[PDB]
RNA sequence: UCCGCGGCGCG
DNA sequence: CTCTGAATCTCTTCCGACGCGCCGCGAAAA
C-alpha cells in the first residue's frame, strides 16, 4: 500500500501550508459552555476539520451512508467517518511575519551565519529594539548596519528618506529575499582563497558549506521566516470530559488561544492606524506568543499556567525523556501481555514454565473464541463470551487444547542484555503466581524477593515458530557476553553437590568395594554407609575416538560413594575424572561446558536437569544448617588486639615526644592494624577449614572442616571469605565519608557485641554504598543507551571479504604476570594467516580456520607466543563486516550466520557488567628465565655493567620454550646486571636506577669541557650538604639573566690533548646539554670514562566513569606530546612558558615546528633523532594523536587493553569483539585532504565507506582516489552526526538535528535498525534480512 | 513434541533459513489443508512442520518443486476448463 | 492481571497503562534492543503495529484469529503518521517518498 | 471518561 | 608603540537507569 521508499525532509513555504490547510482559525474559542459543542470557528470548527459523528452532519441534514462525501448546505459539513479530524490541519494567517525560534536560539544561529551577522543584533532587532538598514546609497549608511532611535533620527534629517530602514522580522525578511546565492558563494570562496587566519578560514567554509547546502535543496531563505501558520489537526488535542461539566485541556490550547488573542488585537489596532509604539509591542508580544507556542522556555522566563509550572510546546512533546519518541515509537504498551509475581518451580523441565490459571485465559480468549467456534460449541462471538465468562469445564478444555505447544515470551524489568527475554512453554497452574525452573531465575538476575515479571504472546506462526527457534531456553545455554555457560546451579544446588563429592577419613560402611553405581545408591539408600565413604568402585567410562564413535573402557577407581551416585546421570561419553574432585561452582561451570563441547545440546540439558534434580535432593537429604557455635572466635584475637594496643599506645607516646609526625604516626597505625586483622583473619581460616578426625585406626589426622558455614564459604555460593571475616573476626579498619580511614579499627565481629558507636562509623560505609549503587544504576543505564545507540548500524553481510590485513594477538604479561593467557583471547577467533609451527617453516595451522579448541590445544602445545588474526577493525567492506572477519559466535559455538546483528550483541555486553563496575628503581625477577631486551641501546661503563642508551626499552623473561612470561619498562639510562640471553633464577634484582634523579649519560671516555658555562648566567657554584663539594648548578631560563638565556649550556667531549671526541658513527662532536635546573658535580676539564652521568636532574580512575571517559574520549588533561615526524631534533626560541622545537626528518625537506610548554618536563635531548609517534613528553596520551600519527590498530589495542584492564580490576569477564565492534563503529568519519581526481572538496567529513568506494570506482575507471585521513569520535558525536537523521533526532538534541537536515534537506535510505522499527517494518537483520534480499532483487527488478 | 531444533538447525544450515521455511510450509499446512508428511501425534501446526523440515526430507528447494507443480497442474487444469467450455460452445 | 482487549488512548490510539484501568504492559525500547540481538524481525513487527496501533491491522488480526488463520498484515502505525503531522504543525515538511 | 502533576512503596 | 591572531575566559546548552503499584489533586465566570 503505502510502501514508501524514502522520507523528505525540507522547509515549507506557505504556499503548501495553505496548500495542506482546510481553512483558517479566526476565533480563540472551543465550546460552547451550555452545549458542549464545538464553535463556529474555533479551534475545533467542524466546517474546517470534520464532523464529530461518523456521517452525521452538525445540522443532521444527512445521517446514512448513503451521503457519502455529501457537504451540508445549511452549516457546511461534510459527510464522511470522524476520523479525518486527525488529518486535515488548519492554518492561521497572520498580520506580521515572526521569526522561527529554532534558526535563532539553536547554536550555531543559521540565520545569523546566513547573514553574516552577529545573534545579539538579531534578536536586538527582531524584539524591535533598534532598526536596521535595509537599503542606503548616497546615505553614509551600510546594508545590515543597526542604527537605535535616535541613530533613526538624525539620518533622517541628514539624508531625508533616501535610505531604508526597518525593526526587526519584516526586514530580515526583506533582506533574505535580497540576496544572491550566487555571488555570495564565490565572493566567500575567494575570500577562503586569500585567507590567512585559520580561524577566519574555519568561519568561512562553514558558511560557505551552509549557503551551498541551501542553494542544492532549492529552499527558499525567506520561508526561514514564518508568515502563516499550521494548526494542529484538534483530536492530538483533546478536551477530556473532566467531571462536574468542566474539562481537562492540553497546553497546546493555551497557547494557541493566546497567540489568536494576539494576532486579532493586532489586526483590530493596524487597520485603524494606530500609533507606532503600541503596534511594535504588540508585534513584540505576538513574537513572544509565536515563540512560546513553539517552544516554551526556549528564551528567559517561560509562559506557565496557574500551576506555575512550564506549558508543554510542541518541542517538549518531542523532546525528552517522556517526549513522543521515547514514550510512543520506541516504548509502545502492547495488548495479549501481562504480568505477575514469580515463585520458584522446583519440577518444571528448563523448557517450560507455570502459568496461573486465570491469567492465561485472560491472555488466549481469542484463542478459545476461535476454536469454540470451529468446534461449534457455540455460534456467534455474544454466545462465546457468554460461555466463557461462566467458565464452564468445556471452556477449561478448550484452554488445555489450545496451549499444548504454543510458546510465550517471558521479560523482566530491566532488560539488561538479551537473556532479559526468554520463551518458555507454559503449563497450566492453579495459584496466581508465575512458576519459574531456578537455572533461569540465576541466569535472570532474578531474585524471589518479590520481584514482577511481564508475559506476552506471539501471535502469527511466524512468529512463534521464531520464538522456537531462537528465544527458546534450551538454545540459549551460552552468555552472547562470553563462550561461558549462563545456565549455571547456584545455592542450594552447588551446597548439595560438594556436600555429596566430599570425604571423611572414617565413614560408615567405609573400605567397601562396589560393583557399579547402582548397587552405590542401594546401598546409600539403605543407610548402611555415608556418602563420605572413601571406597573402591568398578566404573565404566566411553570415549569419543577420531570417528565420533564412543569406545568403552572400565576400570576399578577410588573414590566416594557420592561420587558415584553422581556419576550415574553423567551422560554416557565424558571423561570420569572431571567428577572424581570436590566440584566448586566453577567446577561445575567448566564441566558443563566440556559437555556442552563434546556433546549436543541434547545431552547437554538432559545433564543440566537431571543435575538439578539430584543436587536438590541431596541438598535436603544433608540438611546442612546454621548454629551459633560455628562462627568459631580464635582464642588469639584477644592477644593480638592487646598487643596492638600496647603498640598504639607506645605509637602515641612516641608522638607526644615529637619524634614521628602526625602524617606518619596516622600511616604506622593504620599499617599496624592492618598486620594485626590480617594475622586474626588467617588465624580464623587456619582454625575453621581444618577438623581432627579419629581415624580407622582410632588416630587423630587432619581433614576439610564439615563446618557448615565453611562449607558454604568453600562452595562459593553465596558466601566471600571477607564476610566470614567480618562474622567470627575483626571486621577491621572502616572509611570515614571523605574516604579517609578512621585510625582506630571496629575490633568486634558481629557475633561479638557492637559498641553503638562502631555500629554508629559502620553505618556510614553502608549508606555511602547504597548511595553509590542507587547513582551507579541510572548511569549504566545512559551508558548503555548510548552504546546501543552508536552500535546500531553493524550487521553481518558477507561470508568472506578477502581480506589479509590481521592484528597481532599476544597475552597480557605485566609485573612478571600472564593476567590473560593467549588461548582465551584467540579461541573462537579467525587466522589472519597461515601461522607456521614456531621457530619452523611449517605451517602449523591454515589460513582462515576457525580457532576450535583442537587448534588451541595444539598451538599451546607448540609454545606459540603470538599469532594474527582477522578482525572487525579491518573488514574491508560497505555497510557491514565480512563474517570471517567477526570470528565464532559466542552463543552458537560456530561461526556467525550472515543476517546476525553484531552491534546490539556488543553493545548489551559492554553494559550489563556495569552495574557491578565500582565509581569511587630496582626489579627483581620473578622466575628463572632467560633475560631479553627489545629496541634496546645501551652502554657499558668502565666498571663493566650496562647502562641503558634507550628510553623506550623493554625488559622481558623468556622461557626456554620460546615464550614470555615477564615485562617491564627500562628506564632510559638505568643500569642491568644482566644483558640479553642471560638465564637467571627468580628473585634477582637486575634493574638499577633512581625514579628521582633523572641521569645524563656520556658515550665514551675523555674529558668533559664546559660550553656557555658562566657563573650567574648560566650556572652557579654551590657547597652541597650530600658531598660538601664545588657543584655547578645550570640556571633556568627565568632565573638566569636574559642575556643568558641565549647562552644554551652545552658540554663537550675532548681527548686527553684537548681535541673533541667526535661520537661514534657520526662527524659531529659529542655535545650535549644541561637543561634548566640541571646540576654538574664535576667541572670543566674534569676526565670521565664510557657510561658517565654528570646530571642529577629531580623527577585514581573510576570503574564506570573512566570507561565512559574513554568510550567519549575526552581530551587527557595533560597530553603526552608525541612526535610528528621522524628525524632529529632540535631548539629554537622561547615564548613566555613556551619554546619553539623543530624535528628535521633525515631524509624529508621539511623540518616539522611545536611549540612546548616549558613548564612541562620535556624528555628528549636536542641531539636525539627521533621517530615519529615518539612520546616527546611523558604524561596522559590522547587517542586522536595515536590515531593520526601511529593509526587504527595502536588505537584499538590501547583502548582494548584499557577497557579489558578496568574490567579485569572490578573481577568481570567479556570477551575483545565487542570492543573491537564498537571502536569499528567510531571510525566511520574521514577528513579529505586532498581529492584527487574525485568529486568530493577538501576538508569534508565523511563517510570512510563512501571514499573506499569512491576511490574503488575511480580507481577501476584509472583515475585518482582522494587523500583521507580518519577521525576518531566520540560516541555521542559519531552518534548524532550520522546519516540516518531520523535516528539521530531519535537519540537526542532533537532540535539540532532536526534544524540541520531541514536546512540540508536529506533523504534517508531505511538502512537503520531503530528507522525500520518507528516506520515499522522488516528490519534488515535476523530472520527479515533474506526478506530484504528479496527486497534488493525487487527494486532491481523494478 | 520439540524440544530443540539443533537436528534441523544442521539439516538446513541456519536459524533464519530454518525460520522462514518452515514458515512457508506450515503456512501451507493451516490455510492449504494440505496432509503433512510426518505422523501427527495431535501435534499443532507448527510442531508437525517442525519435524517435517528435520529429515522429513523438506527444504526451501523442495517445496519450490512443490510449488512449481502445484501451479503447473492448476494451470493445465484451468486450460483443461476453457477447452470444455469452448467445446460445449461448439 | 492481564489484558486481551480493552480501550485504548484517544491521542495516540494505543492500549492504555495500568491495572486500574485494564491496561496492557509496557514493551520498552531495552526489550526492542533485546529482540534485535536475535533474530527476532517477525515477533517484533507483529507486536509493534498489530498488538499496538494499527486500528486495521489490529481489527483483521482480531478476526483472522476469529476465523483461524494466524496470519499478519502489518500496516503503517498511526503514532508514526501523529509525529508526521505534529512535525508539520513546526513547518518543516516531512513527506513519503515513492508511495 | 480517557490527561497531567505531587507524594509513597516495590523491586 | 600598534595591530592581528591565537589562547583564555565567560556565557550558553545538554542531559542525569525502567518497570510497576498506590494516593489526590487540577478550571469559573459575570
Ligand atoms: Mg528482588
Ligand atoms: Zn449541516
Ligand atoms: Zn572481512
Amino acid at each position: 500500500t503505502e510502501e514508501f521508499d524514502a522520507i523528505k525532509i525540507a522547509l515549507a513555504s506557505p504556499d503548501m501550508i495553505r496548500s495542506w490547510s482546510f481553512g483558517e482559525v479566526k476565533k480563540p474559542e472551543t465550546i460552547n459552555y451550555r452545549t458542549f459543542k464545538p464553535e463556529r470557528d474555533g479551534l475545533f470548527c467542524a466546517r474546517i476539520f470534520g464532523p464529530v459523528k461518523d456521517y452525521e452532519c452538525l445540522c443532521g441534514k444527512y445521517k446514512r451512508l448513503k451521503h457519502r462525501g455529501v457537504i451540508c448546505e445549511k452549516c457546511g459539513v461534510e459527510v464522511t467517518q470522524t476520523k479525518v479530524r486527525r488529518e486535515r490541519m488548519g492554518h492561521i494567517e497572520l498580520a506580521s511575519p515572526t521569526a522561527h525560534i529554532w534558526f535563532l536560539k539553536s547554536l550555531p544561529s543559521r540565520i545569523g551565519l546566513l547573514l553574516d551577522m552577529p545573534l545579539r543584533d538579531i534578536e536586538r532587532v527582531l524584539y524591535f529594539e533598534s532598526y536596521v538598514v535595509i537599503e542606503g546609497g548616497m546615505t553614509n549608511l551600510e546594508r545590515q548596519q543597526i542604527l537605535t532611535e535616535e541613530q533613526y533620527l538624525d539620518a533622517l534629517e541628514e539624508f531625508g528618506d533616501e535610505f531604508d530602514a526597518k525593526m526587526g522580522a519584516e526586514a530580515i525578511q526583506a533582506l533574505l529575499k535580497s540576496m544572491d546565492l550566487e555571488q555570495e558563494c564565490e565572493q566567500l570562496r575567494e575570500e577562503l582563497n586569500e585567507t590567512n587566519s585559520e580561524t577566519k578560514r574555519k568561519k568561512l567554509t562553514k558558511r560557505i558549506k551552509l549557503l551551498e547546502a541551501f542553494v542544492q535543496s532549492g529552499n527558499k531563505p525567506e520561508w526561514m521566516i514564518l508568515t502563516v501558520l499550521p494548526v494542529l489537526p484538534p483530536d492530538l488535542r483533546p478536551l477530556v470530559p473532566l467531571d462536574g461539566g468542566r474539562f481537562a485541556t492540553s497546553d497546546l490550547n493555551d497557547l494557541y488561544r493566546r497567540v489568536i488573542n494576539r494576532n486579532n488585537r493586532l489586526k483590530r489596532l493596524l487597520d485603524l492606524a494606530a500609533p507606532d509604539i503600541i503596534v511594535r509591542n504588540e508585534k513584540r508580544m505576538l513574537q513572544e506568543a509565536v515563540d512560546a507556542l513553539l517552544d516554551n522556555g526556549r528564551r528567559g522566563r517561560a509562559i506557565t499556567g496557574s500551576n506555575k509550572r512550564p506549558l508543554k510546546s510542541l518541542a517538549d512533546m518531542i523532546k525528552g525523556k517522556q517526549g513522543r519518541f521515547r514514550q510512543n515509537l520506541l516504548g509502545k504498551r502492547v495488548d495479549y501481555s501481562g504480568r505477575s509475581v514469580i515463585t520458584v518451580g522446583p519440577y518444571l523441565r528448563l523448557h517450560q514454565c507455570g502459568l496461573p490459571k486465570k491469567m492465561a485465559l485472560e491472555l488466549f480468549k481469542p484463542f478459545i473464541y476461535g476454536k469454540l467456534e470451529l468446534r461449534g460449541l457455540a455460534t456467534t462471538i455474544k454466545a462465546a463470551k457468554k460461555m466463557v465468562e461462566r467458565e464452564e469445564a468445556v471452556v477449561w478444555d478448550i484452554l488445555d487444547e489450545v496451549i499444548r505447544e504454543h510458546p510465550v515470551l517471558l521479560n523482566r524489568a530491566p532488560t539488561l542484555h538479551r537473556l532479559g527475554i526468554q520463551a518458555f512453554e507454559p503449563v497450566l497452574i492453579e495459584g496466581k503466581a508465575i512458576q519459574l525452573h531456578p537455572l533461569v531465575c540465576a541466569a535472570y538476575n532474578a531474585d524471589f524477593d518479590g520481584d514482577q515479571m511481564a508475559v506476552h504472546v506471539p501471535l502469527t506462526l511466524e512468529a512463534q515458530l521464531e520464538a522456537r527457534a531462537l528465544m527458546m531456553s534450551t538454545n540459549n545455554i551460552l552468555s552472547p557476553a562470553n563462550g561461558e555457560p549462563i545456565i549455571v546451579p547456584s545455592q542450594d544446588v552447588v551446597l548439595g553437590l560438594y556436600y555429596m563429592t566430599r570425604d571423611c577419613v572414617n565413614a560408615k560402611g567405609e573400605g567397601m568395594v562396589l560393583t557399579g553405581p547402582k548397587e552405590a545408591e542401594r546401598l546409600y539408600r539403605s543407610g548402611l554407609a555415608s556418602l563420605h565413604a572413601r571406597v573402591k568402585v568398578r566404573i565404566t567410562e566411553y570415549e569419543k575416538d577420531a570417528n565420533g564413535e564412543l569406545v568403552a573402557k572400565t576400570s576399578l577407581k577410588d573414590t566416594t560413594v557420592g561420587r558415584a551416585i553422581l556419576w550415574m546421570i553423567v551422560p554416557k561419553g565424558l571423561p570420569y575424572s572431571i567428577v572424581n574432585q570436590a566440584l566448586g561452582k566453577k567446577a561445575i561451570s567448566k564441566m558443563l561446558n566440556t559437555c556442552y563441547r563434546i556433546l549436543g545440546l541434547k545431552p547437554t540439558v538432559i545433564f543440566a536437569d537431571q543435575i538439578m534434580y539430584t543436587g536438590f535432593a541431596y541438598a535436603a537429604r544433608s540438611g546442612a544448617s546454621v548454629g551459633i557455635d560455628d562462627m568459631v572466635i580464635p582464642e588469639k584475637k584477644h592477644e593480638i588486639i592487646s598487643e596492638a594496643e600496647a603498640e598504639v599506645a607506645e605509637i602515641q607516646e612516641q608522638f607526644q615526644s615529637g619524634l614521628v609526625t602526625a602524617g606518619e604516626r596516622y600511616n604506622k597505625v593504620i599499617d599496624i592494624w592492618a598486620a594485626a586483622n590480617d594475622r586474626v583473619s588467617k588465624a580464623m581460616m587456619d582454625n575453621l577449614q581444618t577438623e581432627t578426625v579419629i581415624n580407622r585406626d582410632g588416630q587423630e589426622e587432619k581433614q576439610v572442616s564439615f563446618n557448615s558455614i565453611y562449607m558454604m564459604a568453600d562452595s562459593g555460593a553465596r558466601g566471600s571469605a571477607a564476610q566470614i571475616r567480618q562474622l567470627a573476626g575483626m571486621r577491621g579498619l572502616m572509611a570515614k565519608p571523605d574516604g579517609s580511614i578512621i585510625e582506630t579499627p571496629i575490633t568486634a565481629n558481629f557475633r561479638e557485641g557492637l559498641n553503638v558507636l562502631q555500629y554508629f562509623i559502620s553505618t556510614h560505609g553502608a549508606r555511602k554504598g547504597l548511595a553509590d549503587t542507587a547513582l551507579k544504576t541510572a548511569n549504566s543505564g545512559y551508558l548503555t543507551r548510548r552504546l546501543v545507540d552508536v552500535a546500531q548500524d553493524l550487521v553481518v553481510t558477507e561470508d568472506d571479504c578477502g581480506t589479509h590485513e590481521g592484528i597481532m594477538m599476544t597475552p597480557v604479561i605485566e609485573g612478571g604476570d600472564v593476567k590473560e593467557p593467549l588461548r582465551d583471547r584467540v579461541l573462537g577467533r579467525v587466522t589472519a594467516e597461515d601461522v607456521l609451527k614456531p621457530g619452523t617453516a611449517d605451517i602449523l595451522v591454515p589460513r582462515n580456520t576457525l580457532l576450535h579448541e583442537q587448534w588451541c590445544d595444539l598451538l599451546e602445545e607448540n609454545s606459540v607466543d603470538a599469532v594474527k588474526v582477522r578482525s572487525v577493525v579491518s573488514c574491508d567492506t560497505d555497510f557491514g563486516v565480512c563474517a570471517h572477519c567477526y570470528g565464532r559466535d559466542l552463543a552458537r559455538g560456530h561461526i556467525i550466520n550472515k543476517g546476525e546483528a553484531i552491534g546490539v550483541i556488543a553493545a548489551q555486553s559492554i553494559g550489563e557488567p556495569g552495574t557491578q563496575l565500582t565509581m569511587r628503581s630496582s626489579i627483581q625477577v620473578k622466575n628463572k628465565g632467560s633475560i631479553k631486551l627489545s629496541n634496546v641501546k645501551s652502554v657499558v661503563n668502565s666498571s663493566g655493567k650496562l647502562v641503558i642508551t634507550s628510553r623506550n626499552t623493554e625488559l622481558k623473561l623468556i622461557d626456554e620454550f620460546g615464550r614470555t612470561k615477564e615485562s617491564y619498562k627500562v628506564p632510559y639510562g638505568a643500569v642491568l646486571a644482566k644483558g640479553d640471553g642471560e638465564q637467571v633464577a627468580g628473585g634477582e634484582t637486575v634493574a638499577n636506577w633512581d625514579p628521582h634523579t633523572m641521569p645524563v649519560i656520556t658515550e665514551v671516555s675523555g674529558f668533559v669541557r664546559f660550553t656557555d658555562m658562566i657563573d650567574g648566567q648560566t650556572i652557579t657554584r654551590q657547597t652541597d650538604e650530600l658531598t660538601g663539594l664545588s657543584s655547578l648548578v645550570v640556571l633556568d631560563s627565568a632565573e638566569r639573566t636574559a642575556g643568558g638565556k641565549d647562552l644554551r649550556p652545552a658540554l663537550k667531549i675532548v681527548d686527553a690533548q684537548g681535541n673533541d671526541v667526535l661520537i661514534p658513527g657520526t662527524d659531529m662532536p659529542a655535545q650535549y646539554f644541561l637543561p634548566g635546573k640541571a646540576i654538574v658535580q664535576l667541572e670543566d676539564g674534569v676526565q670521565i670514562s664510557s657510561g658517565d652521568t654528570l646530571a642529577r636532574i629531580p623527577q585514581i580512575t573510576g570503574g564506570l566513569p573512566r570507561v565512559a571517559d574513554l568510550f567519549e574520549a575526552r581530551r587527557p588533561k595533560e597530553p603526552a606530546i608525541l612526535a610528528e615526524i621522524s628525524g632529529i631534533v632540535s631548539f629554537g626560541k622561547e615564548t613566555k612558558g613556551k619554546r619553539r622545537l623543530v624535528i628535521t626528518p633525515v631524509d624529508g625537506s621539511d623540518p616539522y615546528e611545536e611549540m612546548i610548554p616549558k613548564w612541562r618536563q620535556l624528555n628528549v635531548f636536542e641531539g636525539e633523532r627521533v621517530e615519529r609517534g615518539d612520546v616527546i613528553s611523558d604524561g596522559p596520551e590522547a587517542p586522536h594523536d595515536i590515531l593520526r600519527l601511529r593509526g587504527v590498530h595502536a588505537v584499538t589495542r590501547y583502548i582494548v587493553n584499557e577497557v579489558q584492564d578496568v574490567y579485569r580490576l572490578q573481577g568481570v569477564k567479556i570477551n575483545d569483539k565487542h570492543i573491537e565492534v564498537i571502536v569499528r563503529q567510531m571510525l566511520r568519519k574521514a577528513t579529505i585532504v586532498n581529492a584527487g581526481s574525485s568529486d568530493f572538496l577538501e576538508g569534508e567529513q565523511v563517510e570512510y565507506s563512501r571514499v573506499k568506494i569512491a576511490n574503488r570506482e575511480l580507481e577501476a575507471n584509472g583515475k585518482v582516489g582522494a587523500t583521507y585521513s580518519r577521525d576518531l569520535l566520540g560516541i555521542t558525536k559519531a552518534s548524532l552526526a550520522t546519516e540516518s537523521f531520523i535516528s539521530a533526532a531519535s537519540f537526542q538534541e532533537t532540535t539540532r538535528v532536526l534544524t540541520e537536515a531541514a536546512v540540508a534537506g536529506k533523504r534517508d535510505e531505511l538502512r537503520g535498525l531503530k528507522e525500520n522499527v518507528i516506520v515499522g517494518r522488516l528490519i534488515p537483520a535476523g530472520t527479515g534480512y533474506a526478506y530484504h534480499q528479496d527486497r534488493m532483487r525487487r527494486r532491481a527488478a523494478g | 513434541a520439540r524440544v530443540t531444533v539443533q537436528d534441523a538447525v544442521e539439516k538446513i544450515g541456519n536459524r533464519f533459513d530454518l525460520v522462514l521455511v518452515a514458515a512457508r510450509r506450515a503456512r501451507q499446512m493451516q490455510v492449504g489443508g494440505k496432509d503433512p508428511l510426518v505422523p501427527e501425534e495431535n501435534d499443532k501446526t507448527t510442531v508437525i512442520a517442525l519435524r517435517e523440515i528435520e529429515e522429513g526430507l523438506i527444504n526451501n528447494q523442495i517445496l519450490d518443486v512443490r510449488e512449481r507443480q502445484e501451479q503447473q497442474e492448476q494451470e493445465a487444469a484451468e486450460l483443461q476448463a476453457v477447452t470444455a467450455i469452448a467445446e460445449g460452445r461448439r | 492481571h492481564a489484558r486481551s482487549t480493552g480501550s485504548y488512548s484517544l491521542v495516540t490510539q494505543q492500549p492504555l497503562g495500568g491495572k486500574a484501568q485494564f491496561g496492557g504492559q509496557r514493551f520498552g525500547e531495552m526489550e526492542v534492543w533485546a529482540l534485535e540481538a536475535y533474530g527476532a524481525a517477525y515477533t517484533l513487527q507483529e507486536m509493534l503495529t498489530v498488538k499496538s496501533d494499527d486500528v486495521n491491522g489490529r481489527t483483521k488480526m482480531y478476526k483472522n484469529i476469529v476465523d483461524g488463520n494466524h496470519q499478519m498484515e502489518p500496516g503503517m502505525p498511526e503514532s508514526f503518521n501523529v509525529l508526521l503531522k505534529e512535525i508539520r504543525s513546526l513547518g518543516i515538511n516531512i513527506e513519503l517518498e515513492d508511495e
